[PDB]
Formats: structure tokens, C-alpha cells, sequence
């Protein structure tokens, strides 16, 4: 319906570009414009969509197309049923170098992530973090360079930050934890009581 | 006595904040020979905790009190035989989990997360008959607490990941015995630095149940490192 | 063992938060017959408050278990032996309280302000034995706790300052009682509204070294009335 208008815009819009990726998950989970608009992002509008949200500037028509296919993809898809570790590296910026331990932030566009360590590295060494999360999108069947085997975080998604810290190399290592998730969530029941640290 | 009745008995102790009876309860259980699940051994462990715990504070209490009123020697004769009550229940306490140790959890731990953790808990109950214990018996508390904290050390730097909750529990532990037993400042901070380092190099060795243990530990490992090598 | 020795020994296990030893040292203190000074009651008393609470606390944490708990027969036993075993160490130490109360305390209470204090105590662990009994039992210490209760309130009327701590404190305990143990929101509130009234209309009393006392306890009586009947 309002898919079917979408759909149909991505096509008039990006042609062949959005074309290729029809019937790349043949699980179906998704529609023909939320795979088609996850692709496009996915394979190389990431970079002019991101630039767009973290400036706060006008989408043009062709990013706001997008957008809306991402978004509705977040909000079919929503919390999956256990929780998954992914991977992301920076070059020279970072949304949650503003955001100090046990607080919560966001990036103010989308959050790729990696099911790979060392693919992460291999977009930057600024700074190297762990996510835990459960609504992110699995993307690898549709858009997968470098065989980066991606799970995309929705834009503005809050995220807790549980530990910043850097490297003798000089290297930022963060662990991130979606902050819907809870205060529960990542502790083995009894075993920090049990573990009589030595500290008050 | 049935293993499910006890361990029941000990969980509503924990509730009703009733420490020794938590862990008289998981006492019989270790005492039928059997080995203990991660539940028990939690339950065992954090109920021994606050047996001994408890006793700990109450030393450093009146430990403090015969410092700041060191006057009438019947006051000071009154202020030693009440230290002494209390460190006789430490020694009695630590006996009887250092027995449980080495007649049943360290001999029938299989896998060795379970034998890390034990090792660390013999390691922990040595420290704390160190914090009392003076001359000959002290110099064998001491080497003893360092010989379990070290057998620990070596199992899990070769079966287990950087950012175990075990191995970095044991890393805080052994660093703070180095500081506070042993006052090397140089030793603890060479630990921790260490542990710490090593966690951040493999942040992708953490486990989705155990992720939120894991970072509590390295920022306590941190911590410990930026008070112990700060001036004001 | 010496007084002086004793007393000593419960202002230490106190420091060490080890009141089951502090009760032990005060027990003995009572035990030789001579009446306790100001400082020497309140040790005694600061020591069975703590050695009953903890029991208190435990039991009502267990009770609270057994109702939400309602399934394996066999985890609701072994509730049962477990909340059993709290009112055993319950009862024995009211006991042992109320019998150095008969014994020692209240006969060789002089003043009327250490008789209103020991009969307002042997009204609180006569409460305190209420909260766990059943039946018969319960309907024995009820009518104890009322009766020690009331004698305290008559004795403090005619020779206690309407702003006595003491008798604020009997005040709030006494109209607590009437609430929890005997279930009547209004002979609670006319026991805390009248001992309220009595003291706003007498702030004359109040003495320039305990006046915070009293008024702490004219709080929690002023709270009480308006959390009852809201
Ligand atoms: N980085 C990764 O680890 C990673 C992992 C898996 C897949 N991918 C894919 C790789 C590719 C692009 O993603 P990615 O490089 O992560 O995009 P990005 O837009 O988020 O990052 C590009 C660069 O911009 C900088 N930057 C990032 N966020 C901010 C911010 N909030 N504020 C200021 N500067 C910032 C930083 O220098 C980063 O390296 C898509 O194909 C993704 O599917 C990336």
C-alpha cells in the first residue's frame, strides 16, 4: 500500500541501482521497498544519508525514500528473541565519544555493525566497539562487501555506554549495550556476589 | 537430608539475609560428595561470603578501637579478648571452607572455569586468615594464598578468554592481595595493568550472558590502577 | 564476670554490629540483680531491638515467600520449617526478654519514668510475640501486650510532661498495636490524636536538651493519623 507507492518511487528514482536488490531475501520478512531501500543505504548511500541525519540537513527526495523504507524495516522487525554481538570500528568520529559510562546516547544516523571482529577493523582503528543488542537488521543477504555480514542499528537508537576505555596503541575500546535491553541484561545470575570481589 | 531441600532452605536464608544458615545448608550439600552446580557454587560461595564477611568488618572495627584508645590496660585486656573471639570465628570460618576446598570442590571440579574459581576461593580464604594471622602462621597463610591465586592465574590465561568474569575476578582479587598483603603498589598495579590489557585487546571474546560482569570487573581493574598511581 | 567488664564488651559488639554478643554481655548485666543505669537500659535495649528486628525482618521475608510461592507441596514444607525455625528464635528471645523484665527490670524500677519505659517493653515483645502466634497463644499475649501497654500509659498520664519521650514513644507503639494487632483504624487514631493534641497544647514541657526527641516522635504520631485516614 503506502509500501506500494515506495516501491515504486525507489524504482523511479534509483532504476537498475534499486532494482538489484528485489528477491535478495527470499525469507520474506521484509518487502520489495524496505529490501530495496536497505540495499541502496547498505551499498553506498550510507555515506550521504549519515552525513545528512548527523548534520540535521533537508533529506533530498532519493534520501527520504530511503529513510522511510529503513524505517518502516526497524519497525516491522523490531526485538528479536535473543541477544547479538556485533562489531564496529572508526576512523576519526565517533557518536558515543560524547557519551560517558552508565549514560546513555545515540548516533543520529544509522549504526552499522559487524558479526566479524576483524572485518570491523578493517573500517577503522580510532575506535573499536562491542555492541549487544536485539533490534538490529540482518542485512548480509542483501547488501554483504568484504562479507561484512552486517546488522544495522535504527538511526537515533540509544545505546549504554558499559565501558570506554583506550588502548596502549592509542585505540578506543567501547562496549555498547542497546539501552532497551535493561540493568539485567548482560549478568550471569548470582556470579558477581559470587565472585567475593575485593572491593566495598 | 535431600541436595533440592537444603539448597531451598538456603535460598530462603539468602532472602531472610540469615548468612549462617545459608551456609550450614550449602555445607551439607558440598559434604555429600557430589559436585556442584553454578547455581550451588554461588550459593555456596556467596553465602560463605557474608559468613566471613561479616567477621572481617567486625575485626577491622575493633581492631580500630584498640589503636585510637590505647589507655587502661583491663580496657585493652577487654578490646584483645573480644579482636581474638572474633578472629578464633574467622579461623574457624576459613577452616571449614579451605576443608570443603580441598576434600571436595577443587577434587571434582571437572571443566576448568569451576577449578579457576575454586583456586581464586582458596586463594581468597588464605588472604583473610592473613589479614589476622601474625609471624610463622602468617608467612604460610600468605604463601598459600599466593600459591592458589597463581595455580588460578595459569589454568585460566590457557583455558579461558581475557574477559571471563572468572579469570578478571581473579586478576582484581590476586592484584589486591599483592597490594594490601604483600604492600607492593609495583606487583598489584603490574596485575592489573596486565588483566586489564589483555580484556581490551579481545573485547570480542565476551559473552552475551556475561557481557555487563565482565565490564563491572575491567572498570574496577582500571580504577584500582588510576588510585593506585595518582598523586593529587 | 565484672559489670563495668560487661558493659564494656556490649559497647564494643555494638561498634561491631554484633548484637546477638551485645544482648549476651547486657543479659548477664541484668542477671546480678542491680538496677541499670540510664546508659546501662538503653545498651540493654538498643541490643534486643536488634537481636528481635533481625528475627522480625526474617520472618516477615519468609512469609511473604510462602503466599506468592503456592505450588510444590514440598518447597511450601520446607517454607513452613524455615518460618518455624525464625518464630522458635522469635519466641525464645521475647522470653528471655520478658523474663528480665518480671525478674529484674521492673521491680527494681524506682522512678516512674524506667517503670513507664520497662512496662511499654514488655508490652513491645508481648507485640512481637502476637505478629507469629496462632489461636489461644496469640489471644494470651494480645491481652499481656494490652494489659503492659496500659499499665505504662495510666503510670505516664499522672507522673510524665504530655512531651516525655518516653511517653510519646508508648504513644506510638501502644496506637501501632491497636492498628496492626488488634485491626481498629480507630482506636489507633484517638490513642495518636489525643497524645498529639496533649502535647501540642503542653510545648511548654519540652526540655532544652531532648525537645528534638520529642518532636521526631510527634512526626511519626502527625504521619501516622493522616496515612490512616486517607
Ligand atoms: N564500521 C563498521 O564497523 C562496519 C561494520 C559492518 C558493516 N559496515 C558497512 C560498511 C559501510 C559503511 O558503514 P560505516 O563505515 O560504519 O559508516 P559511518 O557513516 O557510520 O562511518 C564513516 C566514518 O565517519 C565517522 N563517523 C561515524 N559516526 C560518526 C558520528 N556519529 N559523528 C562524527 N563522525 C562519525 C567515522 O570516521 C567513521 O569511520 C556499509 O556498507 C555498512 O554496511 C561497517
Amino acid at each position: 500500500g503506502a509500501d506500494k507507492a515506495l516501491a515504486d518511487g525507489l524504482v523511479k528514482r534509483f532504476g537498475a541501482d534499486a532494482e538489484k536488490y528485489l528477491g535478495r531475501q527470499p525469507g520474506g520478512i521484509h518487502s520489495d521497498a524496505e529490501v530495496m531501500a536497505l540495499g541502496l543505504y547498505t551499498g553506498i548511500h550510507y555515506a550521504d544519508l549519515n552525513r545528512a541525519l548527523r548534520q540535521g540537513q533537508e533529506l533530498d527526495a532519493g534520501q527520504k525514500l530511503i529513510d522511510q523504507g529503513m524505517s518502516a524495516a526497524f519497525e516491522k522487525s523490531g526485538q528479536a528473541e535473543q541477544v547479538v554481538k556485533t562489531f564496529r570500528g572508526t576512523r576519526g568520529g565517533d557518536a558515543f565519544n560524547a557519551v560517558e559510562e552508565g549514560k546513555v546516547g545515540h548516533d543520529d544516523g544509522y549504526l552499522s555493525t559487524s558479526l566479524n571482529p576483524g572485518v570491523a577493523r578493517s573500517f577503522g582503528q580510532g575506535t573499536i566497539s562491542t555492541v549487544f543488542g536485539r533490534s538490529g537488521i540482518d542485512v548480509s543477504g542483501i547488501s554483504n562487501y568484504k562479507n561484512a555480514k552486517a546488522i544495522l542499528y535504527n538511526k537515533e537508537t540509544d545505546m549504554r555506554v558499559l565501558l570506554s576505555a583506550s588502548d596502549e596503541q592509542g585505540v578506543t575500546r567501547r562496549v555498547l549495550e542497546e539501552a532497551a535491553l535493561g540493568e539485567l541484561s548482560g549478568h550471569s545470575q548470582g556470579l558477581l556476589d559470587a565472585l567475593d570481589l575485593a572491593s566495598k | 537430608m535431600d541436595k533440592s531441600e537444603l539448597v531451598q532452605k538456603a535460598k530462603l536464608a539468602e532472602q531472610a539475609e540469615r548468612y549462617d544458615d545459608m551456609a550450614a545448608a550449602m555445607k551439607a550439600v558440598t559434604e555429600q560428595g557430589h559436585e556442584l552446580s553454578n547455581e550451588e557454587r554461588n550459593l555456596l560461595s556467596v553465602a560463605y561470603k557474608n559468613v566471613v564477611g561479616a567477621r572481617r568488618s567486625s575485626w577491622r572495627v575493633i581492631s580500630s578501637i584498640e589503636q585510637k584508645t590505647e589507655r587502661n590496660e583491663k580496657k585493652q585486656q577487654m578490646g584483645k579478648e573480644y579482636r581474638e573471639k572474633i578472629e578464633a570465628e574467622l579461623q574457624d570460618i576459613c577452616n571449614d571452607v579451605l576443608e570443603l576446598l580441598d576434600k571436595y570442590l577443587i577434587p571434582n571440579a571437572t571443566q576448568p572455569e569451576s577449578k579457576v574459581f575454586y583456586l581464586k576461593m582458596k586463594g581468597d580464604y588464605f588472604r583473610y586468615l592473613s589479614e589476622v594471622a601474625s609471624g610463622d602462621n602468617k608467612q604460610t597463610t600468605v604463601s598459600n594464598s599466593q600459591q592458589a591465586y597463581q595455580e588460578a592465574f595459569e589454568i585460566s590465561k590457557k583455558e579461558m578468554q581475557p574477559t571471563h568474569p572468572i579469570r578478571l575476578g581473579l586478576a582484581l582479587n590476586f592484584s589486591v592481595f599483592y597490594y594490601e598483603i604483600l604492600n607492593s603498589p609495583e606487583k598489584a598495579c603490574s596485575l592489573a595493568k596486565t588483566a586489564f590489557d589483555e580484556a581490551i585487546a579481545e573485547l570480542d571474546t565476551l559473552n552475551e550472558e556475561s557481557y555487563k560482569d565482565s565490564t563491572l570487573i575491567m572498570q574496577l581493574l582500571r580504577d584500582n590502577l588510576t588510585l593506585w598511581t595518582s598523586e593529587n
